[PDB]
């Protein structure tokens, strides 16, 4: 199974894109996130198919419409009144709640990400950059507030190598998914959270993003992103 | 206007008890007629309040907590009780003033194969304080050794499913519960 999205689009300023997203999903959460070229991940909004009212980030409140069609098995994001700023890659992500998703708040992880639909139109704080010694331990901080990490919401961490979609790295605060080696650890204390990598390898050189739910803005929020670079001995 | 109580009961879906839903009823008059049409035999157990006080709430603020547990456990949604639902999932105070509504939902919430979609928290380090909500999924350490992000021997993924089937006993059958509270 892999989320399949519509193809890239070149749109004039002022137009609207409708990006499709199909599971080749009524139990899951659909979440839409974008990444403008060279920037971090932004949460756009999300829906619980069939039983859901769509939920949007305030940046995108009057311009985005998230729909789900049960028949055709596809989820749609329609962003209207496009500016140059909306040039980005648009991802859709499936969230597991262990069974059925009452709400987008209860998502454990967004495990399956889409492709990228690239649309070209003619907050948690992270260290922007961290340098690590190969074979040694690095940490990446995620600092939040009493509306998110400190409200009792768990931190997820994602990895992005160049060109791919994020990959889930730890959910829970500390839980490794299947496939993620023991070298990665997670920790949460108060209003801050941390990813640690031990025995650093040249392959670990990637961008890392944390994520949590915020109850005051009632949505998902991402960190600014961390560019981990592995040094030489 | 009228209170949105047809959206508390007769909601399309009910939450797991570990993620119990709270909805505010703020400034309205109440009709509980929907209760006769959802639940032939229900229960409306008020502590320290007449349930006629829940009829006028035009200048009062009411919290409606809703979830699905099993019938053996409805006795834990009551003041001064202990169990796994009271201890780890939904805890009413000992000074509780308010009402607890409950009814059999074996006909909506059970499946011949088994409905594994409703969960309860099985493991926790401390007991929940009154009106607390722990929706974390962090692995629980039951042993003296670290869990390292993964369940296994003495390390328990903290939520478990409920296994609801129609062939079960009235006790082991899914009940919807609604706790009315005052703010």
């Amino acid at each position: 199974v892999q989320l399949v999205e519509s193809g890239a689009e070149v749109k004039k300023p002022g137009s609207s894109v409708k990006v499709s997203c199909k599971a080749p999903f009524s139990s899951y959460a659909i979440s839409w996130v974008r990444q403008a070229p060279g920037q971090g991940l932004e949460w756009m909004g999300g829906i619980i198919p069939i039983f859901g009212t769509p939920n949007y980030a305030q940046k995108f409140q009057g311009r985005v419409t998230i729909t789900a069609d049960e028949s055709t098995s596809t989820a749609y994001m329609e962003l209207s009144s496009l500016r140059s700023e909306d040039t980005a890659v648009y991802y859709c992500a499936r969230g597991y709640c262990g069974g059925d998703c009452y709400s987008l708040e209860l998502v454990w992880y967004f495990d399956l990400w889409g492709r990228g639909t690239l649309v070209t139109v003619s907050v948690l704080t992270q260290p922007p950059s961290v340098s690590g010694a190969p074979g040694q331990r690095v940490t990446i901080s995620c600092t939040g507030s009493s509306s998110n990490i400190g409200a009792g919401y768990d931190v997820q961490w994602y990895q992005q190598l160049p060109g791919t979609a994020p990959k889930l790295l730890i959910y829970g605060n500390s839980n490794r998914p299947s496939g993620v080696p023991d070298r990665f650890s997670g920790s949460k204390s108060g209003t801050s959270a941390s990813l640690a990598i031990t025995g650093l390898q040249a392959e670990d050189e990637a961008d890392y993003y944390c994520q949590s739910y915020d109850s005051s803005l009632s949505g998902w929020v991402f960190g600014g992103g961390t560019k981990l670079t592995v040094l030489a001995a | 206007n009228l209170c949105p109580f047809d959206e508390v009961f007769n909601a399309t879906r009910f939450a797991s008890v570990y993620a119990w839903n709270r909805k505010r009823i703020s400034n309205c008059v109440a009709d509980y007629s929907v209760l006769y049409n959802l639940a032939p035999f229900f229960t409306f157990k008020c502590y320290g309040v007449s349930p006629t006080k829940l009829n006028d709430l035009c200048f009062t603020n009411v919290y409606a907590d809703s979830f699905v547990i099993r019938g053996d456990e409805v006795r834990q949604i009551a003041p001064g009780q202990t169990g796994n639902i009271a201890d780890y999932n939904y805890k009413l105070p000992d000074d509780f003033t308010g009402c607890v509504i409950a009814w059999n939902s074996n006909k909506l919430d059970s499946k011949v194969s088994g409905n594994y979609n409703y969960l309860y928290r099985l493991f926790r380090k401390s007991n929940l304080k009154p009106f607390e909500r722990d929706i974390s999924t962090e692995i629980y350490q039951a042993g003296n050794k670290p869990c390292n992000g993964v369940a296994g021997f003495n390390c328990y993924f903290p939520l478990r499913s409920y296994s609801f089937r129609p062939t079960y006993g009235v006790g082991h059958q899914p009940y919807r519960v609604v706790v009315l509270s005052f703010e």
